[PDB]
DNA sequence: TTTTTTTTTTTTGAGCGACTGCACTACAACGTTGTAGTGCAGTCGCTCTTTTTT
């Protein structure tokens, strides 16, 4: 769905697929690229007409079609008028992840009878086929869908020994679930702070210091930018809206505030272009090889202040500050933002005033965001509301495919 | 409603004034104003004016009217001009003043012009526009164009020979002979052979002397291929196109 | 005036012909070679700005319109489809003049493409 | 006592062709606009005569 | 002498067109390269075409 | 230049190439010999033709002598036997419905050699003419020189 | 209240009027046959001015 997924597959499949032992004729048919769904169904910026809508088919095998979670009904829609009657489709993505930008659930929809099971027929040929004793399903209500899905539960990077997957299992279950699993002993990976007043806010920026230590510590003694890109892509604060006191802009403008105040970053006032601010961008450049959602350190290496990028391939991309085609300070992004990202430490932080964009997928997004670490700075009873609330979406799914 | 006017509406709102009956007391007003009138170019007169100016200075005593033009030389019917106005203008008055003396071009040039349209009787085929002999002047009676030959004439039509043509065909061989004359007036021009002499002094052709009349775009374009293939730059001066569409 | 004047835009660059040459790009190129030169050698593509909204309805069909028309009723009479009711498509889109103007040029382009389809389905 | 010249008339007198060719042509039935199509496409033609 | 003219006339016909008919040469991308048709330059397209273009009337029907 | 951009100036030498073509008005937009009022004819009517033909060839006369009124030294006229009708030979050619074959030909229709004889009957020392000659030996020599 | 992305053009003159060829009947010379005038049909040239006012 994203170039940036895209090219986080890309890489994936580079590094994965030169590990196994292929042939002079099985090298050949490497898959060369992955592509986005409005490119690969031929999407225009004036009209809407595709090149492979209706009438020609994509001259396609087999379509694995990443991150499914972000597919809306329409793109969905687009993409099933699109293939062909011979063509194989394998989706991926998480069931619990979060919805679709657009109006619609379509995966959450399709895995919601991923709970029941298999088949009784297909439960033996699983069991022919993997050689292994394959679980059936109770009941039968839909045997092509039921048979279609399969649910992945051993998660290899983490197990029941580290808190963040105790905490995205207990975020779907009850909020006195996550309550005892934030409370007993921590797991000496998730850690609680109250943040009621400003000096809750100020020992939040000192934590948010201590966190970015690394990063100032590397970027005040002249180093490589490549490991500075490295300690700036472990620390990492998610904010839910954008404006206010509790938003994007506002915690950038704070800390850059904060960076005033300390000595930590010098900044001139009508420069814009100090070293040490992060950037990001907001539209895909494919030139450039920058995709949306990347970030970018800028600092002087001694030609001048330009921004350092760590692409995906492992080296870094220096590029003019007056070449990038939008910029906007990523010290705290959104959770909508930052899917498809991986951080190591990351950092929630949530707004006082109640809204309906903090829920329970939210915070489980947020959780599965960090890699080992994640700090929470919010209420009680926000925690409390948001894992209650799910962002349910009515749809005629749950009928259409029970008959 | 916009409260707008043009260029035509002061006209007809004078015409409007003074067609009421208060609006002739504002004509002895203008009475008042100018006891006389010179109106030059009378050949370019809407009949709109010429009624205003029969309206103000008709008989009134005193004032005077004084039509100074020519009706060989309206050629503005395209744009509202009218021959027929001022032939009710000559119908209208009663003396007429001519000027005999043309002080421009050269005495065969004069001779010729008064031979050409005084082959027959009203040769503008109307009974109210006379073709008089115009006499040249005493001071540029010397003018010649010499060739390397010998003293070039005054006119010299180039008759195309052949019995039916086209209009393209013709068009071209025309722009081609026109092109050949330009770059032998040139060629010899630049070693002192073709010459314009007034009396003794003599002065080289240059490429600004010579003029090509055209009259559409489309043979103005005809004449400016035909005339770039032998190396010759020419300009148009009736160029009015726009700087923005280039 | 001591300066040097503007050289040739053609130059010989090097270029080495691929092994697999696609047949899009052959079309590509034989649609017009200056074209494919500008836009897919040296990637100069001149975009022009896009036209502006007209001060009134179209009385008459010509240009893009009249053609895309054209195809359309083409598409339609090769498969013996129901006129009258591309004729309402594109009547509620505005696209058509208004009232009997709009009858007269819809049954002229349909007798001109069923004039066509007559040769185009006599050997389909 | 004060106006306003306008240089250029060809935009109004477009502009009254164009209503006189609504308020004339529109309602007219099939037999009667098929001889003014035949006579003229549309209002431009009428405005170049 | 009068397939040669002929040639020439067509190829100026196509080239530039009428007030009516854009022709051929009013185009973004023939302008670039030259602001004139020079000759060199249409013999040049003469002989492409001649090379090229032969097999589309060599083979019509 | 234009005829009517060439009102009131002065050139040395002026050619004419195309003074011998004309065009024939259409419509019927006249004017009345006696009331001198602008009368528009909606209906064919021969009259009306003939009487906005005559005023057609009275401003074609008056523009003739316009643009002959401005050389000054000398000036070349392009005669040819022009035929607006769509017949190649007909016996008769129309320039008698231009305004130089008026003054040529006297207002009469005559033939090519009509028209050369009435060409060769006006000469005089300032008049002459002589045939169109198509050849070209060199474009021009640049001469050049330093700044 | 949040957020996704995209680079491909295409079309366009038609009625007026002649040139040329084929076909069909009228009429006179040698029932039949050759020449002339007229009608129908496919093909092609052509052509659509000028300008300035506070």
């Amino acid at each position: 769905p994203t170039g940036k997924a895209a090219a986080r597959l890309t890489e994936s499949l580079g590094k994965a697929l030169r590990q196994l032992p292929l042939t002079d004729e099985q090298k050949k048919r490497i898959p060369e690229d992955a592509s986005t769904l409005h490119r690969l169904l031929g999407a225009q910026p004036g009209s809407q007409r595709l090149r492979h809508h209706a009438g020609n088919p994509l001259h396609l095998d087999v379509l694995v079609v990443d991150e499914a979670s972000m597919i809306d009904l329409p793109m969905m829609s687009r993409l099933i008028d699109a293939l062909p009657d011979h063509a194989r489709v394998i989706f991926l993505g998480d069931r619990d992840q979060l919805a679709s930008v657009e109006a619609g659930a379509v995966l959450g929809d399709i895995c919601a009878y991923a709970n029941a099971g298999f088949t009784a027929e297909r439960a033996r040929q699983l069991s022919r086929l993997t050689g292994t004793h394959v679980p059936a399903g109770t009941g039968t209500e839909a045997a092509s869908l039921r048979d279609s899905l399969c649910l992945l539960q051993k998660s290899y990077r983490f197990g029941s020994d580290s808190g963040i997957g105790q905490l995205a299992a207990a975020i779907n279950r009850g909020d006195k679930t996550a309550v005892k699993t934030v409370f007993q002993q921590d797991f000496t990976d998730i850690e609680k702070r109250l943040l009621q007043s400003g000096e809750d806010y100020i020992a939040m920026l000192e934590e948010a210091l201590a966190g970015y230590g690394r990063y100032l510590d590397l970027l005040q003694a002249r180093a490589e930018p490549d490991l500075i890109i490295q300690a700036f892509n472990e620390y990492q604060l998610l904010c839910a809206l954008r404006e206010g006191p509790f938003g994007v802009a506002g915690l950038n403008e704070r800390i850059e505030q904060f960076m005033q105040q300390k000595r930590k970053i010098h900044r001139h006032p009508h420069s814009r272009w100090y070293e040490g601010r992060p950037v990001m961008i907001a539209r895909n450049d494919s030139a450039l090889g920058l995709f949306n959602g990347d970030i970018g350190i800028a600092l002087d290496r001694g030609q001048g202040t330009r921004v350092w990028f760590a692409m995906p391939d492992g080296n870094i991309k220096s590029v003019q500050p007056s070449r990038l085609p939008e910029h906007e300070t990523t010290w705290a992004m959104t959770v909508h933002k930052s899917q498809g990202s991986e951080f190591d430490h990351a950092a929630l932080i949530l707004p006082s005033q109640r809204t309906p964009v903090v829920t329970r997928e939210l915070v489980y997004t947020a959780v599965t965001r960090a890699r080992r670490r994640l700090s929470l700075y919010a209420d009680e009873r926000i925690l409390s509301a948001a894992i209650a609330t799910r962002t349910e979406r009515r749809s005629g799914l749950a009928a259409l495919f029970s008959s | 409603r916009r409260g707008e006017l043009g260029f035509d509406d002061m006209l007809s709102r004078l015409d409007s004034a003074l067609r009421s009956e208060s609006g002739e007391v504002l004509a002895a007003a203008i009475r008042t104003r100018f006891p006389v009138a010179m109106i030059d170019e009378f050949q370019d007169t809407d009949p709109q004016q010429y009624r205003i100016f029969r309206r103000i200075w008709h008989h009134q005593p005193e004032t005077a009217l004084l039509l100074i033009g020519d009706p060989k030389q309206a050629i503005y019917a395209f744009r509202g001009a009218d021959i027929f106005t001022y032939m009710k203008a000559r119908s209208e008055v009663h003396a007429h003043y001519t000027l005999d003396t043309n002080w421009r071009s050269a005495p065969g040039m004069v001779n010729s012009v008064n031979k050409l349209f005084s082959q027959t009787d009203d040769a503008f085929m109307f009974r109210e526009i006379p073709f008089i002999p115009v006499k040249s002047a005493g001071k540029n009676q010397a003018l010649r164009f010499v060739f390397k030959g010998e003293t070039q004439p005054a006119m010299k039509m180039w008759l195309m020979e052949g019995e039916s043509c086209g209009v393209g065909d013709y068009q071209s061989t025309m722009a081609q002979v026109c092109a050949a004359q330009i770059r032998d007036w040139l060629q010899a021009g630049q070693r002192g052979e073709a010459l314009l002499m007034n009396g003794d002094d003599a002065r080289p052709v240059r490429a600004s002397d010579i003029s090509v009349l055209v009259r559409s775009r489309q043979e103005a374009a005809q004449v400016r291929d035909a005339l770039t293939l032998l190396e010759i730059p020419s300009v148009y001066l009736s160029n009015r196109d726009s700087v923005f569409e280039t | 005036q001591a300066g040097k004047a503007h050289s040739e835009f053609v130059q010989p660059l090097p270029f080495t012909l691929p092994e697999t040459v696609p047949l899009e790009t052959l079309q590509r190129f034989w649609a017009h070679p200056v074209r494919a030169f500008f836009q897919m050698r040296l990637q100069v593509n001149f975009r022009t700005e896009d036209s502006e909204i007209p001060d009134t309805e179209p009385f008459i069909l010509e240009g893009l319109s009249r053609y895309q028309i054209n195809q359309q009723l083409l598409n339609a009479l090769v498969e013996q489809d129901d006129a009258e009711r591309l004729f309402r498509r594109f009547r509620a889109a505005g696209d058509l003049p208004y009232g009997a103007f709009g009858e007269i040029f819809w049954e002229t382009q349909c007798q001109e493409m069923q004039q066509l389809a007559d040769r185009v389905i006599a050997c389909r | 006592f004060e106006q306003q010249l306008i240089e250029d008339e060809s935009l109004l007198r477009y502009q009254a062709c164009a209503d006189f060719w609504r308020r004339h042509c529109y309602p007219l039935p099939r037999e009667i606009a098929q001889v003014v199509f035949e006579t003229w496409k549309g209002p431009q033609a009428l405005l170049r005569d | 002498d009068s397939t040669l003219q002929k040639a020439r006339t067509k190829f100026l016909q196509a080239y530039e067109g009428n007030m009516m008919v854009r022709g051929e040469g009013d185009d973004i991308w023939y302008q670039r390269l030259w602001r004139q048709l020079t000759p060199e330059t249409m013999e040049a397209i003469v002989e492409q075409s001649q090379r090229f273009l032969l097999p589309l009337f060599r083979f019509n029907q | 230049v234009t005829i009517h951009k060439s009102k009131g100036l002065e050139y040395p030498l002026v050619w004419l190439p195309f003074i011998t073509n004309f065009r024939v008005q259409e419509q019927a937009f006249y004017h009345d010999r006696h009331s001198f009022e602008a009368v528009l004819d909606l209906n064919a009517a021969p009259e009306s033709v003939d009487l906005a033909e005559a005023e057609r060839l009275a401003e074609d006369l008056r523009l003739l002598y316009v643009a002959l009124t401005r050389s000054v030294w000398h000036c070349s006229l392009g005669v040819a036997p022009l035929v607006r009708r769509r017949g190649d030979k007909k016996g008769d050619t129309d320039v008698h419905q231009s305004a130089l074959g008026r003054l040529l030909q006297k207002g009469e229709p005559q033939d090519a050699a009509g028209l050369r004889t009435c060409i060769e009957a006006l000469c005089d020392d300032d008049i002459a003419w002589q045939t169109a000659q198509t050849g070209d030996n060199q474009p021009w020599q640049v001469n050049d020189v330093s700044t």
